[PDB]
RNA sequence: UUCAUCUAGACAGCCGGACGGUGGCCAUGGAAGUCGGAAUCCGCUAAGGAGUGUGUAACAACUCACCGGCCGAAUGAACUA
């Protein structure tokens, strides 16, 4: 593919291009083109009833395969060793009433088969996860770490961040105008008109309410495509270290030191994983039978409305929605008739009526 | 013609005075491991696995310095091979038959003779012990070692080497596909 | 000790540990060429050199995995230099 | 019609091998020919490419292109009407 060599043709010269005012405009010209290139790599919402999906990313290693075999609880052969495989799936664990389905993602770490038919598949499925475990060897973590984050940023994954508070609304006359709330320590108006140029944005107003960088602004123009979602750095083979700096490794955010061989800190890893997945459980109830409490349906913290729950059950349910009865803290006096917009809460019991 | 005339020159030079004459048929061969016997024998007997010139291998001897050259003319067949040295040949056949280095068949090629498989210990960790279903040989693992329970026939006369039941015969370390160097005729001068 | 992945003639059976070299391709360069051969070649690339810095290389064929016994050093001399992209070492053929 | 190959055994077809130097110099998670980048010479032989490809995360595992054994007489390309 010529697209990948173009992308390399950009990256190499950008790397050999030093940073100053004279190169500032050229590099601003060039990041936007690089974004234009990567979006068509990304070219190919989620109503997967399912339970949940969490990805494992890391270079092939014995500790990593031991960890996944431990967590999934199943063992066999030859499939965990092929690197041409896009992703692997057999393995679901029940945790506090909710299932979780895990993935191996060797296809993310690529570059020889990156531009192939199954490359888009592995990228897309990796991009729909609830969390990613970034597995490292604590003795040689760096060289892997930069490559992994580089690829994720290349494929539109934003790790441990939030969408920047940058507002853009298009005009017709007046060209490009800028509103500033906090002083800009990195972005010059030359860069502003640079990046605005490629997107054919003739006239608009852009409001800054935080010290955004060039990548933040590009993400803002790419809001519909990018995804912001948590990731946790897992550090295995910690047996060779010592406790005093193990506590210092506990001063790294999202860092979970474990030793898969002797199974240290698997509890802490599970607790943190659930904590950041922030998954709420809803128990359905029919008229006659009492709730099962055996197979609760799980939602996210930001998508726990009645309308979301109905869609999660089926698309046609929302159209056939009469009203809802809710047991739990979501309502004042349980039960109380509620609408679609009503927000649910963890461990509630919900009954829907057909219309 | 001109490009191949040097093969005539190279045979003509060798067919001037060198007293030994010896032909060998080499149809099946493992050339790689059979040219370290071409390097252990440096300068002793220059080997010649020549071309279809068997017709005028004898005709071209019009000089007739040794008129027996018309000796293999009714033998235009096989892979005849020429070696020659000024020493008693009775010692070379000791070293050129011992090199019976062998390999598996061509994933199912011919079988030299019926082979009986006994229960002999090997001494390896459990590998293809979970892959003894094609032939159905009972194999038990003890102290981390593979032992054959029952002696089950593998090959037969009339049928040849297989591909599912015979992939492990060189895990039993036999020599089905060797066809080492063989004497076909000897004549001096 | 070698920038290219150096193969060794090493078998591990019951306490056998010895860093011995089988005289592979990239280590005779490490010896014959200057000590700046394992060093100073991280970002540099040196495609230069034609000095006849040695002529008695035939002292290596005995542990160079004997292949051309009937020739003394023509394999060592007139083959290297072309594939050996560092230098030429011979004004005989290049 | 003009070139070529061919009993000093052609085209096919089967069957046998298909080696070392040297994992050639960088790219390095890795290139033994095979994700890629500039290079392209030699010895056993009649013959084996610092390589056609299937393929390994790399190696091996298979194939060709090269020659050989059988077969024993014509065959290959371009063009004209």
């Amino acid at each position: 593919s010529t697209t990948v060599e173009k992308i390399k043709a950009i990256e190499d010269e950008m790397a050999r291009t030093q940073k100053n005012k004279a190169t500032s405009f050229h590099l601003g010209q060039l990041k936007a083109k690089l974004a234009k290139l990567r979006r068509e790599l990304l070219t190919s919402d989620v109503a997967r009833t399912g339970v949940a999906s969490v990805g494992f990313v890391g270079f092939p290693s014995v500790g990593k395969s031991t960890l996944l075999s431990k967590l999934t609880g199943t063992e066999s052969e030859a499939a965990e060793y092929e690197f041409t495989t896009l992703v692997t799936v057999p393995g679901v664990i029940r945790y506090k009433g909710a299932k979780i389905q895990m993935l191996d993602l060797p296809g993310i770490i690529d570059g020889a088969k990156d531009g192939r038919g199954r490359g888009k598949q592995v990228i897309a499925v990796a991009r729909t996860c609830n969390l990613l475990f970034i597995i490292l060897d604590v003795n040689k973590p760096l060289h892997h770490k930069q490559i992994i984050e580089k690829e994720l940023e290349g494929v539109g994954i934003r790790l441990n961040k939030t969408p920047p508070d940058i507002l853009i609304k298009k005009k017709e006359k007046g060209g490009i105008s800028i509103t500033n709330t906090v002083p800009l320590t990195h972005l010059g108006n030359d860069e502003i008109r640079a990046v605005m140029s490629e997107y054919r944005i003739n006239s608009a107003e852009i409001a800054f309410r935080c010290d955004a960088t060039v990548d933040d602004l590009i993400d803002v123009l790419e809001a519909s495509s990018r995804r912001y979602m948590p990731a946790i750095y897992v550090l295995n083979k910690i047996d060779s270290l010592s406790i005093e700096e193990l506590e210092l490794l506990y001063r790294i955010p999202n860092a979970v030191p474990i030793s898969s061989g002797q199974d240290w800190n698997l509890d802490e890893l599970l607790q943190v994983m659930w904590d950041r997945l922030n998954l709420v459980r809803i128990y359905t109830k029919p008229k006659g039978q009492i709730p099962d409490f055996t197979d609760p349906v799980v939602l996210r913290s930001d998508r726990c409305s009645v309308k979301d729950f109905c869609n999660q059950i089926h698309k046609s349910l929302v159209d056939d929605f009469r009203n809802a009865l809710v047991y739990g803290s979501s309502v004042k006096h349980q039960p109380q008739y509620v609408g679609l917009s009503h927000i649910l809460e963890d461990e509630d019991v919900v009954t829907i009526l057909k219309k | 013609r001109e490009k191949k005339a040097e093969y005539f020159a190279k045979l003509r030079e060798y067919l001037e005075e060198y007293k030994s004459l010896f032909v060998v048929g080499v149809d099946n061969v493992s050339s790689q491991q059979m040219h370290e016997v071409r390097k252990e024998l440096r300068g002793r007997a220059v080997v010649l696995m020549g071309k279809n010139t068997m017709v005028r291998r004898a005709i071209r001897g019009f000089l007739s310095d040794l008129p027996d050259f018309e000796k293999l003319l009714p033998f235009v067949k096989g892979n005849v091979g020429f070696v020659f040295t000024n020493e008693p040949l009775t010692e070379i056949k000791n070293v050129i038959v011992s090199n019976r280095v062998a390999a598996p068949a061509r994933a199912g090629a011919v079988a030299p003779e019926d082979i009986w498989v006994r229960a002999v210990n090997t001494g390896m960790e459990p590998g293809k012990t979970s892959f003894f279903q094609a032939l159905g040989v009972p194999t038990k693992i003890a102290r981390g070692t593979i032992e054959i329970v029952s002696d089950v026939k593998v090959v037969d006369a009339g049928n040849k080497v297989g591909q599912s039941e015979a992939s492990l015969l060189n895990l039993l370390n036999i020599s089905p596909f060797t066809f080492g160097l063989t004497v076909v005729q000897v004549y001096d001068n | 000790k070698g920038i290219k992945v150096t193969v060794q003639l090493k078998i591990q059976n019951r306490q056998a540990a010895a860093s011995v070299v089988p005289s592979a391709s990239s280590l005779v360069i490490t010896a014959l060429k200057e000590p700046p051969r394992d060093r100073k070649k991280d970002k540099n690339v040196k495609h230069s050199g034609n000095i006849q810095l040695d002529e008695i290389i035939e002292i290596a064929r005995q542990m160079r995995d004997k292949s051309f016994g009937r020739t003394l050093a023509s394999v060592t001399k007139e083959i290297l230099g072309t594939a050996q992209s560092v230098g030429c070492r011979v004004d005989f053929k290049n």
